[PDB]
Order: structure tokens, then sequence, then C-alpha cells
């Protein structure tokens, strides 16, 4: 119903059909210079990730850490 | 300034092919590189960043590669909603700078154009124009060569012409052409013509008339 | 939902001035990098202006000293004035935000451009509103005929876009080809569209083309009368 967003600004309120909260973490193609992406947020469920994106998924508000 | 130059400009593929465009940097870009997917009527999509990272929401048959100056993108089986203009972009300095667009249309055979010609109306004429059209129905593929001669004489610089959209019955195209003269430029010559040079006809179609015959 | 929506869009004089706006929403603004890409009418995109997060203002070559971006952060609004414009300024000009991606060693700006507005149309033109004169594209003796006869009708010199055309109230629909309209030197666009009929029905069937200027009060029901031409040269 509310997670924790990538940036600690941006409104914790998920849109309306989800209660489940995610960690995502990859690498992108600026992994080399950069690290890893994290991206946080909402989902209708927990998100079909693609090969090397470690996920982490919970349901409680304000979980996802 | 950084120039992008795809290549081509236009491919042909069928629903199943796999198509690649190539973007070309003027200078290194490292891996600063996009590609946005355009639809008519409608804005722009981001489907890859850094040279290879899908956008979220983007299907997996999309895929990038390159660095430096060479990148490629790729689908790897065409889909009829993947028929749309594609651009690569740079974000390596400013200004930032799009290639020139790819147009990915429909693959079908050859189908040479019906060829007609068109007077101006009498009523047009009394407002001191007069407009030729020539209008070629129903070809594939887009490249078709329309010379306007005036008295056997190439015309430059005095018409226009306009492609419809790829057919959805037959995915062929037609072509309207206006050759637009003064009202007293038009009576000085005898005989209009509208010559089409296209890969379907054996030889170039020529449709022609005599001001004063019509 | 996130959402950025153009305003200002219009008609404006040769050397003069027009403000485009941007109303965002559904993400926290202040934060991001804006930027002004435009689309000329069948060409391709150009970045026009970019405004960063931190405030550096960034202009295309072109526009340089006659464009000016800039943000009201707590209006959520990126707004960008246009000045000395030129015909060729003539575009969609979208609004766009410039990624903001985070990694275990930050935050980086305008690598890509994520979030596209569905743009807003800008004319430069010395033109004012023309209703069009419509012409017939009269069928012939074998010039428009090959089995099949084409007819139309030449939507010429009005202003500005756009035009509808149906063919007998939309009765008929088969065969119907309304092409793109062209900018001719005047200033004043010029469109045709014709059908292909069975060239037997010339003597009899009735073709009107139904020719809607929205922007002016015009409306033109032209019928497509059979021309013949001689030949008696051959
Ligand atoms: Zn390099
Ligand atoms: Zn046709
Ligand atoms: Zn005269
Ligand atoms: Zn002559
Ligand atoms: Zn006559
Ligand atoms: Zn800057
Ligand atoms: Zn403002
Ligand atoms: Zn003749
Ligand atoms: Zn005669």
């Amino acid at each position: 119903r509310t997670c924790n967003k990538t940036f600690s600004d941006q409104s914790k309120i998920c849109p309306p059909g989800e209660n489940i909260c995610y960690t995502k973490t990859w690498c992108d193609a600026f992994c080399s210079q950069r690290g890893k992406r994290v991206e946080l947020g909402c989902a209708a469920t927990c998100p079909k990730v693609k090969a090397g994106v470690e996920i982490k998924c919970c349901s409680t508000d304000n979980c996802n850490k | 300034e950084i120039v992008l130059t795809q290549s081509p400009s236009s491919l042909s593929a069928s629903v199943g092919d796999r198509v690649t465009i190539t973007c070309q940097a003027s200078q290194d870009i490292s891996n600063y590189l996009n590609w946005y997917q355009q639809k008519p009527g409608k804005a722009p999509k981001l489907l890859i960043y850094a040279a290879s990272s899908l956008e979220s929401g983007v299907p997996s048959r999309f895929s990038g590669s390159g660095s430096g100056t060479d990148f490629t993108l790729t689908i790897s089986s065409q889909q009829p909603e993947d028929f749309a203009t594609y651009y690569c972009q740079q974000a390596n300095s400013f200004p930032y700078t799009f290639g020139q667009g790819t147009k990915v249309e429909i693959k079908r055979t050859v189908a040479a154009p019906s060829v007609f010609i068109f007077p101006p109306s009498d009523e047009q004429l009394k407002s001191g124009t007069a407009s030729v059209v020539c209008l070629l129905n129903n070809f594939y593929p887009r490249e078709a060569k329309v010379q306007w001669k005036v008295d056997n004489a190439l015309q430059s610089g005095n018409s226009q012409e306009s492609v419809t959209e790829q057919d959805s019955k037959d995915s062929t195209y037609s072509l309207s052409s206006t050759l637009t003269l003064s009202k007293a430029d038009y009576e000085k010559h005898k005989v209009y013509a509208c010559e089409v040079t296209h890969q379907g006809l054996s030889s170039p179609v020529t449709k022609s008339f005599n001001r004063g015959e019509c | 939902e996130v959402q950025l929506v153009e305003s200002g869009g219009g008609f404006v004089q040769p050397g003069g001035s027009l403000r485009l706006s941007c109303a965002a929403s559904g993400f926290t603004f202040s934060n991001f990098d804006m930027h002004w890409v435009r689309q000329s009418p069948g060409k391709g995109l150009e970045w026009v202006s970019g405004l960063d997060h931190s405030g550096g203002a960034h202009y295309a070559g072109s526009v340089k000293g006659r464009f000016t971006i800039s943000r009201e952060d707590a209006k959520n609004s990126l707004d960008l004035q246009m000045n000395n414009l030129r015909v060729d300024d003539t575009a969609v000009y979208f609004c766009v935000r410039g990624t903001l991606y985070h990694y275990t060693s930050g935050s980086y700006y305008s690598d890509a451009f994520d979030i596209w507005g569905q743009g807003t149309l800008v004319t430069v033109s010395s033109a004012s509103v023309k209703g069009p004169s419509v012409f017939p594209l009269a069928p012939s003796s074998k010039s428009t005929s090959g089995g099949t006869a084409a007819l139309g009708c030449l939507v010429k010199d009005y202003f500005p876009e756009p035009v509808t055309v149906s063919w007998n109230s939309g009765a008929l629909t088969s065969g119907v080809h309304t092409f793109p309209a062209v900018l001719q030197s005047s200033g004043l666009y010029s469109l045709s569209s014709v059908v292909t009929v069975p060239s037997s029905s010339l003597g009899t069937q009735t073709y009107i083309c139904n020719v809607n200027h929205k922007p002016s009060n015009t409306k033109v029901d032209k019928k497509v009368e059979p021309k013949s031409c001689d030949k008696t040269h051959t």
C-alpha cells in the first residue's frame, strides 16, 4: 500500500492494486564504471526477473529495504 | 557537433524476420547511446540506454550492442507492432543529437504502379494558376521516380509529391505529384506529361495530354 | 501516474515570441533534469534545450540566444520561451524527462529521455486562416483510365492544417487515397484525395468529395464529372 522508493524524496504511496514492495539490484551496461543499479518500489506481484537480477519482495507498508 | 548516421534509412521486413539497424557516430561516444521507437501520431518511447541495456517493459526481442562509433539495434523476431521508426541518440556531450531515423516497413512482392494524369480544371484557370496532377496507384516498393515534362522538357522547382503510408489491405503505397504553373505559363506550352520509373515496370510509363485538346 | 502535459502551442508570425509550458505530475520534478525535443513534420527528432536539476542551462546551436528554458519547482512546471522565431522552427515540441538512475556509486542524470509528453504543435507562418479552393481531378479518355478510372479532389491554398475528406458522404471508402498535404512556397497547404472506380460507372454514378476545413467555416461538396480530351493528334 506504501513502499520505500529509490529516492527518499518521492511518495511512499503505492499505485492502486499493489501490496508487494520490492528491492531490485542488477548490472546495467555501466556496471564497470558505476556499480550495480538499485531500484525500490511497488509491483502488482513479485516481478519476473531476467538473468542476473537479484530481487527481494515483501508485503508490509515500507518493508522493502 | 557529433553526427549520428543510421543505416538503412528504410528497411523492409516480414513478421518473423531478424532486423538489424546500424548507428555510426562521427566521434567516440563510449556506450552513451540510446534507441527510441516512434509510431505515427505518437511520442517516442525509450527501448535501450547505455548501448545494450533494455528499459523496463521493453520485450526481450529488442537487443543493442556497440561502443566508440559503431552501434547496432536488433529485433530478433519482427512483430506486427514493431513496424515503426527507430532513432539512435548520443548522451555523451552537448548538444545531444539523434540519427536521422530508420523506418521499418512491411515486405511484399514488387507491384508496378497504375499511372493516371489530370489536366487542370477550367475553374482553377480562372484564378490564374494551373495544377497538373499525376497519381501512381498501389506500388511496391516505395522508390518511384516521377518526372514532369512540359513540351518534352524536364521540370525542376515547380512540383511537390506526397506518399500514403503502407496500405492496410495490400501493403502498397500510392503517390500524388502536382506540377504548378501560372495560367500565363500553362497557355505557352502544348504537351504535359508524367514519366514514372519503377522496378515493377519493364520500362518507363508516360501519361501525357495536349492543352487545347482537353 | 507520470505525466508531462505540454500547453502554449499555436501559431506565431516570423520574428514573434511564444512561451511553451509543461505540467509535470507523479514524480519529484525538482530532482530531475528536464529537456525539450522537437520534430518538424515528416522529419526526425532534434534536441532543443535542457535544464539540469542543479540549474545549468544547455541550448542547441540553432536556438542559442533565441530560446530561454526555465523551471518553477514549486509549480512542477518547465517553460520554453521562443523568440526571433523562423519558419524552420515549426515543429511538434515534446517535454522530456532526463533519466535519473541510482547506483551504489550514486545518482546519474540524463543518460537518456525516459518520459515524453505527447507534444504541442508550434506553426511559425505569416499566413492567416484561409479556406481551400476545391478543384475536380475529372476522370477522362484513358488519361485517368486503365479499365479502372481514377478521379479525385485537389484541395488547394488553405491554412492552417488540417482538412478531412470523405466521398459520397462516407458511402464510398473502397479505393480512397487522401494524401498528406504539401506546404507550397506561398505558405499555403494543398492536398489531393483520389478514388479508383469502375470506368463503366463514369456516365451514371455521382462522385462527390466532402472537404471539411475544421479550422475555418468552410466545407465544400464538389461533384466530380467526367471531362473529355479529343486526342485527334493521337
Ligand atoms: Zn572509447
Ligand atoms: Zn489505390
Ligand atoms: Zn491567358
Ligand atoms: Zn513550351
Ligand atoms: Zn477545353
Ligand atoms: Zn549542465
Ligand atoms: Zn511559467
Ligand atoms: Zn493527346
Ligand atoms: Zn482535337
